[PDB]
């Protein structure tokens, strides 16, 4: 009748492999981990020592530079190659002018001339570093609006008070217009202009092009689309006023379908320093020698003792160069090996034998 | 009194005294909305109230007290929720023939229906019956929750109250009701309905006693349905008010669990004012980058005293992990109690009754029992009386060898030397019969080889032999009912099992009795129905202690009326005292050695009953019964005249012989007691018996084997004094000196500082048989009960004999209170229901004629032989499972929700998150809250046939080693370690912060680091449950892989959807990047490496008993034991 359904699950007779930790299933499990994570710790640092970078900080180029060429004081640059270990041909600044056309606190095209004796091989990436610009506060990274990013319209209340993301400080001026990229992220954008080509200087004068097409992901334009409204009742945010001194006309509406250095700034970097990609070249190789680029300064970094800079690199499959992710395998390998030759230094001389069930046979 | 009207729609806004809801009764629905305001306010959309540092005594107090007990109860709100609606029907609303009430729909549960109850439907309230379909309303009351008895007492609705029955005759009554209120009673109610007719159309009464008031706590069997108005409400039904006297708050884990939750909050409020003192040292710096590009006040006070709308966005989120724990163990304990119920080896196949758990809450508290309290009659003996021996005028022929195995303690004779001697004598009984219709398959009777040529024929010994032999079957209390399967067989029901032991044997002795009818009682002769009859009955009572009858003996000769004689039987208190000097049977060479032959029966452990006879006068034979109709049967039966008239004329009493009654054991009890007492459980037998047939079975069912001290209490006094003069009085000094002598003979440890205690099993074997009236004088006052305890604590198995049924519940409260130790109480009967409720786990044997100790129990095992299968298999599993997953729940939250804090030091404690808004939601719901359910359900540390063979694995439970607070603080420090690995391993990939992509495009949002952090946290604490469980298998190994790739498949579905802002492609950006898969294989290692080392260091060099057994189990020490094995069974080999 009510015999309770014997089915090898309700009596818990599930087929079961019953693992037992002896030194027969453990020492072939510590040795197999210790021999993998060293030959993976060698294969990764083989890949992650060939990676070459160029890092130049230019934040002080307005003050501590001259109209003539002067070398960088070397607390503002470091770069390492895999064919040239010791390499001390220092790059040099040139601050052109204070051009006196609505002059601001920080302006004048700092032109940096660097020297690379190797080849950033196929894909060459031009990032930009930004130390001590804390861009991860509570109110900062929650201040944009997804209706404007996806291109659609906006009311005043759709961007002022919304769940999570809202343009709470920066949705209207005294005139009371709608800012088109509202929020403290897009309002405080890095607006230092970069050249579209690294000039070849001294030897050849055959230039090296750097497009900003395909500067982030191809499957990303389906949320950064073109705007839906073309209104004169919108106007740039209060720090874009040098770039648009009279507002949006019918022509200067920013298509963020392909204005792709802005799509990088709408992901706020999550730490102290920030590197966002701004110039790529998927076509050519970078021949060795010496180059020069022309950065037009517009970003007032010096008041909070911060930094700006350059990060020219060729990326691996593991990204850029970082000695951590290879050296932590050989820490993860030379500890499980050291805990394989301690748990056998004790097992051969402590030496428990598999016996009767103790403490009940005492 | 009380007011209930009929056919009203029961409005809500009315106050009028025609109204039924204006009495304002409560419901049967005796929270969720408070949980919703937590989750909405927690981190995102709808924050109702986030005041800051003022709710810090508001949220931590409600969840540990007001929300723990709401989730803990699994029968007050779960058996109250699933019972609804209990057959809502469609014969409702539209109805016609006017003067016919159009039917209504009031609520779900209400008063005023005509809603039926079918078979297997839990009745929503207390009902009085109105109509059925059978004849004479052939229905009854059932006793599953609140009522208690076994038999099916027929109960009628009145013969014109049962005129209305159809759905054409449904709305055809109306009358108002007198009732009563709250009384905390079970079998008392008053009422009367002057109800309205159907046929006549007039108004007519109906008397009400208790028996038509069936209850809410019922579930109907064996009949289809019944009808009635829902007369009484559900909110006054007293089953939750009578049961239990305890709130069954659980055990040493779930009463110490809520202290473990507070240590989680206390060691997380510290990391909120270390955040508080580190966010005030950030505002007074003013050289940081928070003023140019950020537009606010040049001050602090985000909400109050810094960024506190983040800090109380974590406290209100970390107040969801204790809420998730209480839901996590009320799915484990509901499942660990649903595999006891579904087990075929805890099944009473003779009665078709599985081990039904009457408390789904506790199963863990089985696994840490070390005091079993029992009862001899019922719970470790068979509790059917059968007739073995008898003495007849000196001769007592043949000995059915059952319990001379402890009177002959030094060796047993059942091998070949005494059993096969009398088994051949039992074959000598059954291979031939002198009279037919002897059943000979269930007899086991008083065996009778031959007396005079196998038929017994000047021999006056036989003349009064069959006189009393038929008399014990002629006159007795119960009546011989019929077997419906076959008319040739006769079954016998009784409430006194000894009295039906006589009648069932005397049929099988000879002269096969069939019919006990009020028409008459036959004796076969001549082919004509020669037939006898009785006049009346005299009831055996415990206030009477004896039994007589009033029998008819005819006048068998013409022209004369001969002389009759009357019967007497019972216990031997006053039987031996009244001597015989005038009858033909005097105190002589017969009468004293047959008393010795009844003194010998207790020495081999039998229920010594006697049989005797009466003297009268000839002319007083009518005078003896002419005052009985006016003084005994009319009104004064329960009053004290029946003892007075049974002492007046019988000043001396005539004794002839005696009848011996013996009680078997239940099946497998001497193996079960052998099994449980070596597992570490000091078991105490609280019996209702004297010394020498409770210590007789104490060697039969092998709880006493070697040591028992010879005790001579030899007192007859009492203790009316308390203040001084202790050596002046006899009894109080002597039993207390007996305590200190048998201290100072066995060790000078009279002691006052009670705070020392071991739970270790005692080394020297000892046993106490204390004598009922001694423990009453030992549990009485202060400083004598503690001399009683540490005496009994230093023993294997004490026995307490002649114990009052209130003293049973007092001696189990003594060990439970004065020591920190939970106890068990097993039972069957209304004499230790107070013992079941007293102990922390009350097991109850079911299936008998008494079952008040079944619905009041905590489990419902069939025989006692299942107790060592419930405790030692399903109980120690429920403590090695659940004292492990409880610290596997306060580990896997701080592997994850402490990296919210470690991204405070890289955020200046300013208050940005690191996870999605759905990696905070779906972490403790889908990602990792699934396998700690299955370490709680599918973790057999050793197999089912292995914990029975090695029962000493249960000593982990007594000593409290699988659960202590110090085990817990090495699993919060194991989360605080692995929350710097699961965070700083995706930090130091980004710490120089290059690109981390093969395609060079880079990904460094806050949310693309919390996919590097969550996905190496969900894997590095799903393997940690996989590595720590015993018995990896096919079902829990499956759903620990399908919780390892729900994290890879909830990114790949929600991030690819456009509704997730910042996200369109966190599948391909992250998982197709070689930097994720190169750090996913390091922090999975570094989270397991400091514990798979320690689990290998501890399981090699300081091992526990539960791996030493399961590594012998793979060498093959336990190969020959079959699957589906229990030693405590006779029908299977023990090997
Ligand atoms: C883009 O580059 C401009 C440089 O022209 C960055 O500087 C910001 O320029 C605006 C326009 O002049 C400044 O607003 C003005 O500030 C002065 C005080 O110096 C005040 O008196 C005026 O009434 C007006 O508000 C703005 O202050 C200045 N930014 C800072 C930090 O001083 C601008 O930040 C860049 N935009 C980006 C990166 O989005
Ligand atoms: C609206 O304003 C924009 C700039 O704010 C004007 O764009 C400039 O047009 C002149 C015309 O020759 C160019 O020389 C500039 O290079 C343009 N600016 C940029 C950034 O490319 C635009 O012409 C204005 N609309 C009208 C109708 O005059
Ligand atoms: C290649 O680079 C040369 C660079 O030469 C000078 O560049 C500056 C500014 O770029 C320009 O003002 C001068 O006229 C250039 N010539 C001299 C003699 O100073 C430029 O010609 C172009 O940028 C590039 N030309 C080609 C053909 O690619
Ligand atoms: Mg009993």
């Amino acid at each position: 009748n009510r015999r309770p359904k014997e089915d090898a699950f309700t009596q818990q007779r599930l087929a079961a492999i019953n693992p037992v930790l002896t030194p027969r299933t453990v020492l072939p499990l510590y040795l197999l981990i210790a021999v993998v994570f060293v030959i993976v710790g060698g294969c990764i640092l083989a890949q992650n020592s060939k990676v070459d970078e160029v890092t130049i900080y230019y934040q002080d180029c307005m003050t501590n530079a001259t109209s003539s060429w002067s070398d960088i004081p070397s607390e503002h640059w470091q770069f390492v190659f895999h064919k040239y270990k010791t390499y001390n041909t220092a790059p040099q600044w040139r601050f052109v002018d204070d051009e006196s056309d609505d002059f601001t606190k920080q302006r004048g095209t700092c032109q940096i001339r660097f020297t690379t004796p190797s080849d950033m091989k196929n894909n060459v990436y031009l990032n930009y570093v930004l130390e001590k610009f804390a861009a991860n506060h509570r109110r900062y990274v929650l201040s944009f609006s997804e209706d404007q990013i996806r291109g659609e319209d906006a009311s005043y209340e759709t961007v002022h008070d919304a769940t999570g993301i809202n343009c709470k400080p920066l949705s209207k001026n005294a005139d009371g217009k709608i800012y088109y990229p509202c929020g403290l992220i897009a309002n405080s954008m890095f607006n230092d202009t970069f050249p579209l080509q690294l000039t070849n200087v001294g030897d050849t004068s055959n230039n090296y092009s750097l497009t900003n097409k395909g500067i982030n992901w191809e499957s990303d334009k389906k949320r950064y689309k073109k705007t839906k409204y073309n209104y004169t009742q919108i106007a740039p945010p209060p720090y874009w006023e040098k770039m648009y001194p009279d507002g949006y006309n019918e022509t200067n509406i920013p298509d963020i379908q392909d204005w792709e250095e802005f799509q990088n700034w709408m992901r706020p970097g999550a730490f102290d320093k920030i590197t966002k990609l701004i110039r790529i070249n998927k076509n050519d190789t970078l021949p060795a020698g010496e180059y020069q680029l022309d950065i037009g300064l517009h970003w007032p970094v010096l008041e909070f003792n911060g930094k700006k800079g350059i990060y020219l690199t060729h990326g691996s499959h593991l990204g850029g160069r970082n000695p951590f992710l290879g050296i932590v395998y050989l820490i993860g390998g030379c500890i499980c090996a050291a805990m394989a030759l301690i748990l056998l230094t004790f097992w051969l001389f402590g030496g428990r034998k598999i016996a009767d069930a103790s403490s009940l046979s005492w | 009194l009380r007011t209930v009207y009929y056919n009203m729609p029961l409005p809500k806004d009315m106050i009028d005294e025609e109204g039924n809801p204006i009495m304002q009764y409560p419901r049967n629905k005796i929270n969720v909305y408070f949980l919703v305001l937590i989750i909405l306010g927690a981190f995102q959309i709808f924050g109702v109230t986030n005041p800051g540092l003022s709710a810090v005594p508001l949220v931590v107090i409600v969840i540990i007290t007001a929300i723990k007990d709401a989730i803990e109860d699994s029968r007050r709100t779960v058996l109250d929720l699933e019972v609804n609606n209990t057959k809502t029907h469609i014969l409702e609303g539209v109805e016609n023939e006017d003067c016919k009430f159009a039917k209504n729909y009031w609520k779900g549960v209400k008063v005023g229906d005509i809603v039926r109850i079918h078979n297997n439907d839990e009745i929503p309230a207390d009902i009085i019956l109105l109509s059925t379909s059978d004849t004479d309303g052939a229905c009854y009351v059932e006793t599953k929750n609140l009522d208690g008895e076994t038999n099916l007492k027929v109960r009628q609705s009145l013969k014109c109250t049962n005129t209305i029955r159809t759905s054409k005759d449904i709305a055809r009554t109306k009358f108002w009701i007198e009732s009563e209120g709250p009384h905390s009673n079970l079998y008392t109610y008053q009422g009367n309905m002057k109800w309205r007719n159907l046929a006549d159309g007039e108004i007519r009464n109906e008397p009400i006693t208790i028996n038509n008031v069936l209850l809410r706590g019922c579930t109907l069997r064996n009949t289809k349905w019944a009808m009635g108005v829902v007369m009484f409400t559900g909110g006054d039904t007293k089953i939750m008010l009578n049961s239990g006297i305890t709130p069954t708050k659980k055990s040493r884990i779930s009463r110490e669990l809520n202290f473990s939750v507070v240590i989680n909050f206390v060691l997380l409020f510290i990391l909120c004012f270390v955040s508080g003192i580190a966010n005030g040292v950030y505002y007074d710096k003013k050289g940081r980058s928070r003023f140019s590009y950020e537009f606010g006040t040049i001050a602090g006070s985000a909400a109050t005293n810094g960024f506190v709308s983040f800090w109380v966005a974590v406290i209100l989120y970390q107040s969801l992990v204790p809420i998730s724990l209480y839901i996590s163990v009320e799915i484990i304990k509901t499942a660990q109690a649903a595999f006891i119920y579904g087990d075929v080896l805890l099944y009473n196949a003779k009665l078709d009754y599985p081990c039904t758990p009457k408390s789904w809450n506790i199963s863990d508290d089985l696994g840490q029992v070390e005091y079993i309290f029992s009862d001899k009659t019922g719970t470790l003996t068979q509790n059917v009386m059968e007739f073995k021996k008898c003495t007849i005028n000196g001769v007592s022929y043949g000995r059915a060898y059952t319990e001379a195995l402890a009177g002959l303690r030094k060796r047993q004779g059942i091998d070949v030397e005494t059993e096969g001697r009398r088994e051949k004598a039992e074959i000598a009984k059954d291979r031939d019969t002198m009279i037919d219709e002897l059943r000979a398959l269930s007899g086991n009777s008083q065996f009778y080889p031959e007396e005079v040529t196998f038929v017994s024929k000047g021999e006056v010994q036989q003349r009064c032999c069959e006189h009393f032999m038929l008399a014990l079957a002629l006159c007795h209390s119960v009546l011989v009912e019929a077997n419906p399967d076959n008319p040739k067989k006769l079954d016998l029901k009784a409430q006194s099992p000894d009295e039906a032991a006589l009648v069932a044997t005397a049929r099988d002795v000879g002269f096969s009795f069939v019919g006990k009818t009020k028409k008459g009682l036959i004796i076969e002769m001549q082919g004509i129905q020669k037939e006898f009859e009785i006049l009346n009955i005299l009831e055996f009572n415990s206030s009477r202690k004896r039994m007589s009858c009033i029998v008819k003996i005819p006048g068998l000769n013409p022209g004369d009326e001969p002389r009759a004689l009357l019967i007497c039987k019972g216990a031997d208190s006053i039987i031996y005292s009244r001597l015989s000097r005038q009858s033909g049977s005097n105190s002589e060479a017969i009468l004293e050695k047959t008393a010795l032959h009844l003194e010998q029966y207790a020495t081999e452990g039998l229920r010594t009953l006697c049989i005797a006879q009466r003297e009268l006068s000839w002319s007083e034979y009518e005078k003896w019964n002419e005052k009985y109709d006016i003084a005994a049967a009319s009104l004064a039966n329960r009053e004290d005249e029946l003892e007075v008239v049974a002492d007046s004329i019988e000043r001396e009493l005539i004794l002839l012989g005696g009848t011996a009654i013996e009680d078997r054991l239940q099946d497998g009890v001497p193996d079960c007691i052998e099994l449980l007492a070596e597992a570490g459980i000091k078991l105490w037998v609280l019996t209702g018996d004297k010394v020498e047939t409770a210590i007789n079975i104490g060697f039969s069912c092998n709880l006493l084997n070697n040591e028992m001290e010879l005790l001579v209490i030899k007192t007859t006094g009492d203790d009316v004094k308390e203040f001084g003069s202790e050596p002046s009085e006899i009894v109080d000094a002597l039993l207390s000196k007996y305590l200190k002598e048998y201290f100072n003979l066995t060790g000078s440890e009279e002691e006052i500082f009670e705070a020392k205690k071991d739970h270790e099993f005692p080394k020297g074997n000892y046993a106490i048989v204390i004598d009922g009236d001694a423990l009453k004088l030992a549990l009485y006052g202060e400083d004598i009960r503690r001399k009683f305890l540490l005496l009994c604590k230093n023993c294997r198995a004490v026995l307490c004999c002649r114990v009052s049924p209130s003293q049973k519940a007092a001696v189990v409260k003594l060990v439970k209170d004065s020591l920190d130790v939970m106890t068990l109480a097993i039972g069957d009967g209304s004499n230790d229901v107070a013992m079941i409720q007293s102990a922390d786990v009350g097991i109850g044997i079911a299936g008998e004629e008494g079952r008040q100790a079944v619905m009041c129990s905590d489990y419902a095992i069939g025989q006692f032989r299942y107790l060592a299968r419930l405790v030692l298999v399903h109980g120690r599993w429920s403590y090695k499972r659940l004292a492990e997953m409880i610290p596997e729940f306060f580990y896997k939250n701080m592997i994850f929700a402490l990296a919210l804090f470690w991204y405070g030091i890289y955020n200046d404690f300013d208050g940005s998150y690191l996870y999605e808004y759905t990696y905070m939601m779906f972490y403790n719901l889908a990602f990792t809250s699934l396998p700690v359910i299955f370490l709680g359900i599918l973790d057999q540390d050793v197999n089912d046939t292995i914990s029975l063979v090695v029962p000493q694995l249960y000593r982990v439970g007594i000593l409290r080693k699988e659960w202590n607070q110090r085990k817990f603080l090495w699993y919060m420090l194991d989360g605080l370690y692995q929350s710097i690995i699961c965070f700083f391993f995706p930090y130091l990939v980004y710490h120089k912060n290059m690109i981390v992509t093969s395609n060079g495009l880079g990904l460094d949002h806050r949310y693309f680091v919390g996919v590097y952090v969550t996905t190496i946290a969900v894997i590095s604490c799903n393997t940690y449950v996989l590595l720590h469980q015993y018995r990896w298998d096919w079902f829990s190994g499956l759903f620990i892989a399908l919780s390892c790739l729900v994290v890879f498949a909830w990114t790949g579905i929600w991030s690819s959807a456009i509704a997730s802002r910042e996200f369109f492609k966190a599948a391909a950006r992250i998982y197709g990047a070689p930097s994720f898969w190169a750090v996913f294989f390091v922090a999975v290692l570094f989270c397991l490496l400091p514990r798979f080392t320690y689990d290998s260091f501890q399981k090699f060099f300081y091992p526990t008993d539960v791996e030493i057994v399961r590594e012998m189990w793979q060498h093959g020490h336990f190969d020959h034991y079959p699957p589906g094995y229990d030693p405590t069974d006779p029908n299977r080999p023990k090997v």
